[PDB]
């Protein structure tokens, strides 16, 4: 313990001084005078300052203080020995602003010596003053009215409150509507019971007031430590006792409540417990960070994460891949001039009351007088389809778990491009999949296409049968082959090279477009007297080709 | 407590008809 | 007093509201 | 000049409109409504056929209310031109409430309303309520009752087309889809027939113009006698609310109270419904008397005043009794007119036997209504002689030299926003204990005027010296403390050294200067408030530069002693400061000689930008990573202030080392020229400001920093033109030696040369070249590369290579080898 000295605590800095203290001591009063002048966090600092305490050798005192919600702060308070201020007084409340609750619900301070004194406190109950009735040494039967303020304290706070029930109507993806089922009695119906918020007069009521906030964790709380709070979307009042929050977020844990709206002068008021909903799945996301690569000719890899909210409970991820035509030789563009190797692509609130005050009071006024006394897809399924020929599919899609973030082709159409979808999709709820036709899905997200390529081939172009001939033994020589006969892309260009058996004899080769073959698919050439050998081999828009194996010819 | 309009609805249902003010 | 001092301050019966009509 | 009214007017006494159509009847003959006409609780008005174009006027006012089967106001009023309201329901003249067929008003003919105003609500088929210009119609004096709600207007009253019309104040002015408004000139004062043909001042509405050109007014101004207007009523005849009759005519005339069958009394020239105060009446009833003696007293009941109109009927009470205090608790949308029917109501008293309760009230500004008011007796609301609680509107007690004993008792007072606590203590004195304060659990200090400025007294602050950054504030004001040092000249005393805590000071961004005052409550208390000083003199830092600041100073004191000082707000503008980098800058080449520099300004620049600067480097381009074999693998394509104006070239004159141009504000974009081809360029984009007077006149040349930093752009001059490669080629056999192709290298490379291509090709069909690859350096030792080559005839190309990539082939050349 530390027997701190009592003071006045002008200020949240000098009610740091006392932290850890356990016991407060010194014949003059504990006095907290703290205003809050542009700024926030009075509780934790007061708290953090007075939370030690548990006994007050002389009296109490708060008064002039702003932004104070409560005195709840001192968390280990039991004893207040009541040494006063004046002779009769040993608990002093006086003239704060906002101030709404004394001491927390599991909490009790024993009033050694004297009596409590509050006035003027616009925020606090009477009915809550009387809490303390049965902790005071003195045990009185009711505070005389002056010591408690009964006219004045808590005369704009009021606290008659009454619980309503409330039950949301219907929810979707991005709205929802809630009711209130404890009928408020706007108007005394004059016929029957029940009905237990009641209005005296309908004008005084101006509708119920509908709050609602996003929260994770469903455990926000109404009010706040700050004086000043903006979390709460606040709705607009209206009378009918029903409200459709819209533009919501779809799967996401809503919370809200309501409050009754009145008159500054009626006195009843309800509110209802923090309620909360989710508000159904939606689109899920599309997936994100897609990238394909070549593993080999018929084989391609996907991977994928999903790093944005699923608005759902994904049920599996959907991939698809259609062969998309391999490039086609642009007759245009000239070739043996321009060869190939091809590089490849891929605030205030303070609701104002002096209209309807007027116009009620108006009302009253004239009846008195009047008166006489007298491009995309949306049925994603399971599907292969293998070609005609058989040796690639040109279209492949398959169902994965949602586990599965990678997955791989096999037997594609080798060098070509294809497009590829990875889409997820999310579970559907009853009153989609056993009360609603198949229109509308939705269930699946949008997709971005990733082109990707494979690898051009293991063996590449060859040009198979190669023959020479000499005929008329007069003829120049000729060459005789069939393209290839899978040949990657199209042929654009035949290279026929041969060399002379001779030292200082180099290989030179010939150059010609991949027509002049329709006549007997054999091209001439003429030559010299000697021994030679010839190798062919194929260009193509995928690029340069393997040779064959070697020819011989002696010409003569 | 009769007041506005359920006063004034509660008139019109009984007497079906008011008196002068300055016959 | 007329009406609402009569009558919504306080309430009212069927004869202490037939006062304030010409027939019935 | 002497002034006729169109038609020989007849009266007839106040009308209600009641239960059934038929007694519409009564309203035939009518010209004016000598008191009030009210038309009500109609439950079907649709048989009635004949309207009354012989209705003008109306002394007193106008109610509607529970009309159904009705939908044209027209309907009864065809042309009712002014209503004068002598006498107002509840301060308004027109009232329309309550009535669910009513869609058309059809006032096309009515033209001024002469006192209080209008109440038009819940009719929900109305429309156009809204878009007539009722300040046009009111008295030039206080206008603001007007009142104009529930009347459908959510979304389907939005047909209310009016014709097509004139349009003023953003919207047309018209009585229904086809009757556009009527205004007229000030010379006028609403009175004018139409925007321009204007009657004589004496008459009110408007008049009829004679074939003969004579007017004839709509209704008089002021009185009027035998069908003719004047300024007041001839001798032996009394006014009466629009004409003079004789005594014996007044003495029959009658008017409605609430209750109360009133008739007129002929004295001083008035048909007075009863005697001012003062007097009595003769028990016969023909004249006004003294009584005996100024004593006319009477006594009066209290009770609950919850409308100005019930507060009429208190109206020569001298005394108020009743164990019931007297409550005041009347409510209104404005105080626009309540205090000249307060006054009227009660004005007469002067003791109270009762106590009194003001609470609740809207719209009340003061109590200076209890004109004669002197003892209030605090018979009770026990213990409490004077009750006031919750008034949002109350700003003052009684008059300055009005004085009440509360003879027991004390007093209560809370929550009255505007009620300044240096106006509660006036009443210290006036408690029969006369105690010096009082007791803290009686009045608040918070509680009562904690948002009305009311009292204190003027501060004067000004500015001394300001900066880029930072000001610094006076306050010119003296401030005596404790004993006053000297009196007099705005001492603004405080009566403590303790008391006097110092001057606080606030300071926030405002562009336009209208901001109001830091809020009582907790957030938009956007002031950035600083601690209190004693001294009164302050430094703002930390300030943006030229922005408009606006600044205020108030005082405090321990335990808010009311003796308190305040400033108005004021205004004062930072230095410029140092302007911010040009924003968005793109750099593209246009050729291989110019560079096209776009860039803008979307940031704030401080001062006014005077000058924009461009400038331009040379950046030697990268050269011979001889780390790599060009050969084995060839680069095909390539990849990516204090100063003073005018540029530096070149030796040979071919391009700008550096670059630098002045550019006036406007420019947006900017393009070089006879730059250097493929090399890289640095860009800078400076923006600079005017210098303040100061800055030159009395600074010395340092710092300065008129202009923003800089941010360099970096772009390339693309790849030169198609030419520059290898020149003057040749090849001849070097004899069965090696054939020797020679050349020169090029005088303008597009980067250094790198790599050479012989490509050679024989001249047989169908061929294609054996291009070579030759790795510079070495190139030119032997005056020629050699070749082997075989028998045959070949054609000879040669191509050069830089940092830029490929060029293009030379022409080709033909040598014949056997
Ligand atoms: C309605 O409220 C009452 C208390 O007023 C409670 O007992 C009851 O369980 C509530 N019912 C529902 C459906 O919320
Ligand atoms: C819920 O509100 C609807 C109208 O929005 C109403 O018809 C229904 O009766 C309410 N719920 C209950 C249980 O009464
Ligand atoms: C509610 O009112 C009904 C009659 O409308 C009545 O029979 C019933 O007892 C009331 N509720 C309770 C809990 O008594
Ligand atoms: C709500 O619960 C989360 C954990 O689920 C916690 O982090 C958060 O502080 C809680 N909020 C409140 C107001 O209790
Ligand atoms: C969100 O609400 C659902 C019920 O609608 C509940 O099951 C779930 O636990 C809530 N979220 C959290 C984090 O508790
Ligand atoms: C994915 O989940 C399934 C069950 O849903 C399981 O059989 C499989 O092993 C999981 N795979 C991975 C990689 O976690
Ligand atoms: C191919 O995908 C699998 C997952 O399906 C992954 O483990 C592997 O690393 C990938 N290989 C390459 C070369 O990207
Ligand atoms: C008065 O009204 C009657 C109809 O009731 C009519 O005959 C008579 O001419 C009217 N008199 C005047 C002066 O308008
Ligand atoms: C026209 O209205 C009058 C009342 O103003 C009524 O007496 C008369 O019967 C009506 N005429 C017709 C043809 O209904
Ligand atoms: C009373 O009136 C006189 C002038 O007749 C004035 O000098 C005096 O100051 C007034 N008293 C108060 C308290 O204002
Ligand atoms: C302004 O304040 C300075 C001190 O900061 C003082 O010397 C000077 O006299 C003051 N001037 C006025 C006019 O108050
Ligand atoms: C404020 O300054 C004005 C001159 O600008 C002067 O007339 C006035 O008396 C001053 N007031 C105070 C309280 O200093
Ligand atoms: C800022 O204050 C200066 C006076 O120094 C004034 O000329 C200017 O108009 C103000 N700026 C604005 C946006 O009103
Ligand atoms: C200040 O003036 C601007 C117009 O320049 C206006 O938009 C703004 O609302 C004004 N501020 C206030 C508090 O009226
Ligand atoms: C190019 O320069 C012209 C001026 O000749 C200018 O209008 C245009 O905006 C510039 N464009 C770019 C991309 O620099
Ligand atoms: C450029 O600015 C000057 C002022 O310095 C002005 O006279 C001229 O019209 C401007 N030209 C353009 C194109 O903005």
């Amino acid at each position: 313990d530390k027997e701190c000295s009592s003071g006045l605590i002008d200020s949240l800095e000098r009610a740091r001084e006392f932290h850890g203290c356990t016991i407060i001591t010194g014949t003059e009063p504990l006095t907290i005078s703290i205003k809050r002048e542009s700024g926030a966090h009075v509780m934790d600092e007061l708290k953090y300052g007075l939370a030690a305490v548990h006994k007050i050798q002389s009296s109490l005192m708060v008064h002039l203080t702003y932004g104070l919600k409560s005195l709840k702060f001192f968390q280990s308070l039991t004893e207040i020995s009541g040494d006063p201020d004046a002779d009769k007084y040993a608990l002093y409340v006086l003239d704060n602003r906002d101030l709404d609750e004394l001491w927390g619900p599991n909490q009790t301070v024993f009033i050694r010596k004297g009596g409590v004194f509050f006035h003027f406190n616009p925020k606090l109950c009477v009915s809550t003053i009387n809490q303390l009735l049965p902790m005071l040494a003195s045990k009185p039967k009711f505070f005389e009215k002056s010591d408690v303020g009964a006219d004045s304290n808590g005369n704009r706070g009021s606290c008659g409150t009454a619980v309503l029930n409330v039950t949301l109507q219907s929810v979707g993806a991005n709205s929802a509507m809630l009711n209130v089922t404890t009928k408020v009695e706007i108007g005394e119906p004059q016929k029957p019971s029940n009905a237990t918020i009641v209005f005296k007069d309908p004008r005084a009521f101006i509708g119920f007031v509908f709050y609602h906030m996003i929260d994770p964790y469903g455990n926000s709380t109404k009010s706040s430590d700050d004086p000043c709070d903006d979390r709460w979307k606040v709705s607009s009042p209206e009378k009918s006792g029903v409200m459709v929050l819209s533009n919501l977020i779809p799967y996401t844990n809503y919370s809200y409540y309501v409050r009754t709206m009145a008159i500054s002068s009626e006195l009843t008021n309800a509110e209802s417990d923090v309620k909360n909903f989710r508000t159904n799945p939606g689109r899920p996301s599309k997936v994100t960070e897609v990238v394909a690569t070549a593993i080999s000719d018929s084989k391609i890899n996907v991977t994928w994460s999903y790093l944005d909210k699923p608005y759902g409970v994904l049920t599996r991820y959907f991939i698809k891949a259609k062969l998309i035509n391999r490039p086609t030789r642009n007759n245009n563009r000239d070739y043996c001039t321009e060869p190939l190797v091809k590089a490849m692509e891929n605030s205030s609130q303070e609701y104002d009351d002096r209209k309807v005050q007027a116009g009620m009071e108006f009302e009253n006024a004239l009846q008195n007088f009047i008166f006489v006394p007298n491009d995309d897809e949306n049925t994603y399924k399971d599907e292969e389809d293998l070609s005609s020929n058989k040796q690639f599919y040109e279209v492949f899609a398959k169902e994965l778990p949602p586990n599965q973030t990678h997955f791989v082709f096999e037997k594609l159409r080798h060098f070509t491009r294809y497009a590829i979808f990875v889409v997820a999709c999310r579970e559907e709820i009853p009153s989609e999949k056993l009360r609603d036709t198949s229109f509308k899905k939705s269930l699946c997200s949008d997709y971005d296409t990733v082109f990707q390529t494979t690898k051009r081939k293991k063996f590449a172009d060859i040009v198979m049968d190669l023959k020479v001939d000499l005929e008329h033994a007069e003829s120049p020589v000729r060459v005789r082959w069939t393209p290839p006969v899978d040949p990657n892309g199209e042929i654009v260009t035949y290279e026929v090279a041969y060399k002379l058996q001779k030292p200082d004899q180099v290989e030179e080769k010939k150059c010609i477009p991949a027509a002049d073959f329709n006549q007997t698919a054999g091209y001439l050439i003429k030559l010299n007297e000697g021994l030679y050998s010839f190798r062919v081999r194929a260009n193509s828009i995928a690029g340069y080709g393997d040779f064959t194996e070697v020819e011989h010819i002696k010409v003569e | 407590t009769l007041c506005s309009e359920k006063l004034n609805e509660v008139l019109s249902m009984v007497c079906e008809e008011y008196n002068p003010v300055i016959p | 007093q007329g009406i609402v001092e009569r009558c919504c301050k306080k309430s009212c019966d069927m004869k202490a509201l037939r006062e304030y009509c010409s027939v019935v």
